[PDB]
RNA sequence: GGAUAGUGGCCUACCAUGGUUUCAACGGGUAACGGGGAAUAAGGGUUCGAUUCCGGAGAGGGAGCCUGAGAAACGGCUACCACAUCCAAGGAAGGCAGCAGGCGCGCAAAUUACCCAAUCCUAAUUCAGGGAGGUAGUGACAAUAAAUAACGAUACAGGGCCCAUUCGGGUCUUGUAAUUGGAAUGAGUACAAUGUAAAUACCUUAACGAGGAACAACUGGAGGGCAAGUCUGGUGCCAGCAGCCGCGGUAAUUCCAGCUCCAGUAGCGUAUAUUAAAGUUGUUGCAGUUAAAAAGCUCGUAGUUGAACUUUGGGUCUGGUUGUCCGGUCCGACUUUAUGUCGCGCACUGGUUUUCAACCGGAUCUUUCCUUCUGGCUAACCUGUACUCCUUGUGGGUGCAGGCGAACCAGGACUUUUACUUUGAAAAAAUUAGAGUGUUCAAAGCAGGCGAAAGCUCGAAUAUAUUAGCAUGGAAUAAUGGAAUAGGACGUUUGGUUCUAUUUUGUUGGUUUCUAGGACCAUCGUAAUGAUUAAUAGGGACGGUCGGGGGCAUCAGUAUUCAAUUGUCAGAGGUGAAAUUCUUGGAUUUAUUGAAGACUAACUACUGCGAAAGCAUUUGCCAAGGACGUUUUCAUUAAUCAAGAACGAAAGUUAGGGGAUCGAAGAUGAUCAGAUACCGUCGUAGUCUUAACCAUAAACUAUGCCGACUAGGGAUCGGGUGGUGUUUUUCUUAUGACCCACUCGGCACCUUACGAGAAAUCAAAGUCUUUGGGUUCUGGGGGGAGUAUGGUCGCAAGGCUGAAACUUAAAGGAAUUG
RNA sequence: GAAUCUGGUCAAACUUGGUCAUUUAGAGGAACUAAAAGUCGUAACAAGGUUUCCGUAGGUGAACCUGCGGAAGGAUCAUUA
RNA sequence: CUCUAACUAUAAAAAUCUCUCUUCUC
């Protein structure tokens, strides 16, 4: 049973950019796999993707250009408070240059460096570096 | 590709054409699917059975597409919805058939352990219309009542 | 993914599962047991006086040919009987049959320690002074 | 009802039979007082918290009580139990877990000291009292700073050297020598004075106080881990050392010493406990094919988890924060000064619509609502009444009835409910963090600083606590709820109903009004009147199938062993070789047959079915099932699963049936040193069954299940699609059988690493330090041991659950060379 | 208004058995370790000289042997010869 | 660029073994 559609949607892009490839098919297409691909898209790590409507969930196809090199979804999306943001990107993204901590705040699906602008903090679904 | 009772991983299915209004070839008139489906429920027919005939002899490819209400749906506005829905009554069918067939022969116990899957099954399904409130709270499956339901 | 559950309301099974597997650990199990106050020679004591019964030596393993000088001794604050090891050149001597001694631990956590079997105790104090102080004649014993 | 100060099964009387529990109740253990906190420290955590503060409880264990506001008080009484004391034997008096001190205990812990100076407290109250407390005594528990020498002048030396005639001055310095000098200083004593309630002690300081400055620094170690010796002597697998590996058997870098050296240093060594190391507890973050470890398989309650979908866009205005370009302001190069100058490209403060670019908001238009009214209060001008202060100018107003309410009140009204997250109030001080501050530095402390010396002063900062509660902004993520019988939502609808009661007719009692206020009830209309998809999730219907799936009943086959008839005639069995055994009552073979029971050869395969065991002669009946096809139906019904259940090879156990073969035990004949083992001949139980048990296997793919993705190559089984395909023959065609292509599902297979592993190897054992899809079970070195005990199941066999004491430095996995 | 005294009430504690828990001896029995220069065999590791191992049952100085089912961790990944 | 044929056939017996292990640095 398919528990954690953005999970599938992450596991395809990594496999999908380790062999090399350009494009990537992702079946179940749901609001949040949206709203991951499009901060990629705004933070560059992906390409132009792209909703095919089935009337059936959809699906989505995917555009890369090698720029990305790992998703990831941090299956139980835990509480993060304010403070815990810092903790979460030290034990997972690679430096305190680079990366996103993809997180879900009231105020919609933002990456990290947004939210602590916003100074506002939620649960937390992935990472992207 | 589950079968939650079994090792198969099959995906043997139909696919729904994308086009949810009706087909442009299709000079019936919804009314009359409406009265056609009426008629053949009243013959004693279950929705499945319904749709099949219409499927067929006819050029209704899915009572939804025509009409706008589903089979089972346009029964209820009726009135002709079964008291026990269909799945479930052809469930206790087979149940009370394989029960029959181990108490005209005891040493088979692979149909008794098919008997077991199939009452398990039951009471899933019993579980689930219940939470619906299709059937009543108290309604509940047994081996020596099933038979009452099924004749 | 993994053996254990991951749900955000899983720590019931989570935590159970880390108490019943922390009995696998034999420091963990000794602890909540509490088998060193019912079973070792001294209830988490690193020290324990004794009478000294008799005065043995022990051989030692096979890589290892010589006599560990040895004494056996019972235990005054319960009466148990513990060999335990003399630990220096000369010191057999020193100790004499019958007099208080202060045995200490092996320092390999109550186990045998080197060539010598069936042992588990040093000798630090025999009547009231310190073996190491008679070793080099610091003191000597008050022979009482 | 009693009692209580008061609620309360707190107690009584009569009723009801209820309350907690797999979200672990109840019971057992705690070498458990709870907490603030301590150690430890990447992050997460693990252990401890008897004790300086807050609570609770106790005064030997128990009960009972007077006095008071407050006690179930114990430096208050009564009694029992335990333990005791004086005794003139009649009696009397006991409570250190207060300060001292003693006995005992144990590895383990202080002087019968001074005093109310300081903090406070009690009292009639300054004055009295206070073993509360402070001061000293002991005190290497811990913690801070820090002496044990420093500098010359000489002899023995070494490096940068002026070059290099050998030199060599030592030209330039740095060490080594029992040589050799002058200084400085405490650690100690001690006039004093300060200190203190009085005294020690410290701070200061007379006078003494360093030459081997004997005023003498130890504790461990010198094979490795781990810095430092293969120096000398001694002992020779002794003595002993060694946390582990190891040294010691006549040349010991390891034992005992001497010499030298190393580490820390007034501290160092040991023991136990504990933390980091321990990614060896793994939530972050472990492993399960073989190293320990996937329940034999399946169902299934609880638990955990669970498909997608319900406003996304846009345009404007506008507020802060940025970097913008420069304004004023000005400062660095020019030095006793600056501007003119060289610009750091402006060290303070603005235009910041200079386009810019964001980074946050706020209001506005969408068929785009943010709870709305009902009176306030109308705050405000869409009010227009009297009108215009002033340039004829909507810049600007004195202002009264409508009338803007989020600019705000205070009231009825409805509030889907959460989980989550931001902010705030709260989380006692001490502790942790941390600001200021020359305690001589520091541990600390909360002090201090500045005047001219003539009173003037800044302090005693902050943060965090991650749980529970309260308020608050947000509405993604996650869950629940609406309207399906409309009993749904709205309205000036139009009707009826119990009422309720302000005022009003004085007040009081009712009768109706009227007005206004909830609904119960019909009817009347307004409305876009109201049901998301049908997961390459699931169940179910249907279609032709497919299968050595299962049950019952039948059918056959040769074979085996006996038996009948017949045939001849010395051997036949068996073996490495023999023997035991059967045979002229004619065995072994030879032909027909007959009986019994078992079983299903060859077909039989890197083939099929099943949940796993397992399933292979034919035919019929019985029901079941996977896969495929499906523009069929329901719409989350699902995945994994503690508790519970169904099957579960062989062997084994009760009975009844059979009884051929083969064969545990047994009987023998051989082989041997022995052979009650392997070879051989007989041979009970068993094997075969109908009922009832058993529940274990190397129950193995030693690989849990569901789901997604990742790489090339062929084949094979079941289904389905297409071929202008080929033989088929029933003239043609329809099938069937092949051939080609494709697809779904299954047991599988070859190549490869570009991935993973300790590798053998794996297309999953991949997508794992770039660590998180859901979920169940199991393992934490080996042995003891799957043993004992206690449960539980079983008639029994035995199954399930299942340690410790103790012992051990390895056991083990894969592979390489021999 | 004292002694005394009626009924309760809180109830310590005593006697008597019963029960459980912890210590506590205890004839005797079955073990397990370490110590490896005892004895009888030589099961296993090679085809361990009967391939090995598992479950179950019987037997026997001892390891072990045998029977029935498995398994390769086998000594075969292989018969369209 | 066309292709499925040849072949057999050995199992007698064999138990056990007292030391001791030694450094790599230019
Ligand atoms: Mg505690
Ligand atoms: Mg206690
Ligand atoms: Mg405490
Ligand atoms: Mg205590
Ligand atoms: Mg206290
Ligand atoms: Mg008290
Ligand atoms: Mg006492
Ligand atoms: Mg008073
Ligand atoms: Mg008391
Ligand atoms: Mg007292
Ligand atoms: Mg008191
Ligand atoms: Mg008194
Ligand atoms: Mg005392
Ligand atoms: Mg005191
Ligand atoms: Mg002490
Ligand atoms: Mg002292
Ligand atoms: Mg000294
Ligand atoms: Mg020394
Ligand atoms: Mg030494
Ligand atoms: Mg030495
Ligand atoms: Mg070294
Ligand atoms: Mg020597
Ligand atoms: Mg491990
Ligand atoms: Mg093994
Ligand atoms: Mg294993
Ligand atoms: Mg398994
Ligand atoms: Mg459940
Ligand atoms: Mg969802
Ligand atoms: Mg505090
Ligand atoms: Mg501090
Ligand atoms: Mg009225
Ligand atoms: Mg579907
Ligand atoms: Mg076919
Ligand atoms: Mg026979
Ligand atoms: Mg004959
Ligand atoms: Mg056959
Ligand atoms: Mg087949
Ligand atoms: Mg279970
Ligand atoms: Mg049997
Ligand atoms: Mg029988
Ligand atoms: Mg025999
Ligand atoms: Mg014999
Ligand atoms: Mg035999
Ligand atoms: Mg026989
Ligand atoms: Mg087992
Ligand atoms: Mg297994
Ligand atoms: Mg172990
Ligand atoms: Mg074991
Ligand atoms: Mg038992
Ligand atoms: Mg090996
Ligand atoms: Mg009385
Ligand atoms: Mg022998
Ligand atoms: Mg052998
Ligand atoms: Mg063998
Ligand atoms: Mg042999
Ligand atoms: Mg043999």
């Amino acid at each position: 049973t398919r528990t954690s559609v953005l999970a599938d949607a992450l596991n395809a892009i990594n496999n999908a950019e380790k062999t090399g490839k350009r494009q990537v098919l992702i079946r179940p297409s749901s609001k949040v796999i949206i709203k991951f691909l499009q901060v990629m898209q705004k933070h560059g790590y992906i390409g132009e993707f792209e909703y095919i409507d089935d009337h059936r969930s959809g699906k989505i196809v995917v555009q890369l250009n090698g720029r990305l090199n790992k998703c990831g979804v941090i299956s139980p999306r835990f509480n993060v408070k304010i403070a815990d943001v810092e903790k979460w990107t030290a034990n997972l993204l690679p430096a305190r240059q680079f990366g996103y901590v993809i997180l879900t705040t009231s105020a919609g699906i933002m990456d990290h460096e947004e939210a602590h602008r916003k100074h506002v903090s939620g649960k937390i679904l992935g990472f992207v570096y | 590709m589950g079968r939650m009772h079994s090792k198969g991983k099959g995906m043997s299915s139909s696919a729904i054409p994308y086009s949810r209004n009706a087909p442009a070839w299709f000079k019936g008139s919804s009314d009359g699917v409406v009265e056609q489906i009426i008629k053949y429920a009243r013959k004693g027919l279950t929705p499945s059975q319904i749709g099949v005939l219409l499927r067929d002899a006819h050029g209704v490819t899915q009572a939804k597409v025509i009409t706008g209400n589903k089979i089972l749906r346009i029964l209820k506005s009726n009135g002709l919805a079964p008291e026990i829905p269909e799945d479930l009554y052809f469930l206790i069918k087979k149940a009370v058939s394989v029960r029959k067939h181990l108490e005209r022969n005891r040493k088979d116990k692979d149909a008794k352990f098919r008997l077991i899957l199939i009452e398990s099954r039951i009471h899933r399904l019993a579980r689930y219309y219940r939470t619906v409130s299709v059937l009543p709270p108290n309604w509940k499956y047994e081996s020596a009542t099933a038979s009452a339901l099924v004749n | 993914g993994k053996g254990k559950p991951r749900g955000l309301n899983s720590a019931r099974k989570l935590r159970v599962h880390r108490r019943n597997n922390r009995w696998a650990e034999t420091t963990y199990k000794k602890r909540l047991l509490g088998t060193a106050f019912k079973s070792s020679p001294f209830g988490g004591s690193s020290h324990a006086k004794g009478i000294v019964l008799e005065k043995i030596g022990i051989e030692s393993k096979q890589p290892n040919s010589a006599i560990r000088k040895c004494v056996r001794v019972q235990l005054i604050k319960n009466g148990k009987k513990v060999t335990a090891f003399v630990p220096n050149d000369g010191c057999l001597n020193f100790v004499d049959e019958n007099d208080e001694v202060l045995l200490a631990g092996f320092g390999r956590k109550g186990k045998a320690k080197g060539d010598i079997p069936g042992v588990r105790f040093k000798v630090v104090k025999v009547s009231g002074v310190s073996l190491l102080a008679l070793w080099k004649e610091k003191k000597e014993k008050p022979r009482s």
